[PDB]
């Protein structure tokens, strides 16, 4: 937690159906989006902090 | 000479752009387009947007 | 491994993105349709409705 990873991503195309379709995260809880419209959507400034 | 008519339109024609103007505030919210709202949010939050 | 629940190690992955405020580089799996001239139709430009 300390030094946490951060990863960029950009320029593709994601797929957010498959992250439902096998998932163990006991928790999934968003912010400023629905979970349900992110295939909708186009996005940049992606990171994941890991 | 004319001021008087002219302060009249335009007093008028700065209350239409004040209305105007207001469609740009976010007034405590997400953002100030509804279309985005709709198309970011779930109904349950949305509707408080 | 022997502790309850709590305690437990927990992964935790933080998605953080923007919203329209710059040229958006990655996209949902939506098709991308052609492109009509003078008529009115509800359109959907990277998000944007």
């Amino acid at each position: 937690v300390y030094a946490w990873n951060r990863k960029r991503i950009s320029n593709c195309v994601a797929d957010y159906s498959v992250l439902y379709n096998f998932a163990p995260f006991f928790a999934f809880k968003c912010y400023g989006v629905s979970p349900t419209k992110l295939n909708d959507l186009c996005f940049t400034n992606v990171y994941a902090d890991s | 000479a004319l001021g008087k008519l002219q302060d009249v339109v335009n007093h008028n024609a700065q209350a239409l752009n004040t209305l105007v103007k207001q469609l740009s505030s976010k007034f405590g919210a997400i953002s100030s387009v509804l279309n985005d709202i709709l198309s970011r949010l779930d109904p349950p939050e949305a509707e408080v947007q | 491994p022997t502790y309850g629940v709590g305690h437990q190690p927990y992964r935790v992955v933080v998605l953080s993105f923007e919203l329209l405020h710059a040229p958006a580089t990655v996209c949902g799996p939506k098709k991308s349709t052609n492109l009509v001239k003078n008529k009115c139709v509800n359109f959907n430009f990277n998000g944007l409705t």
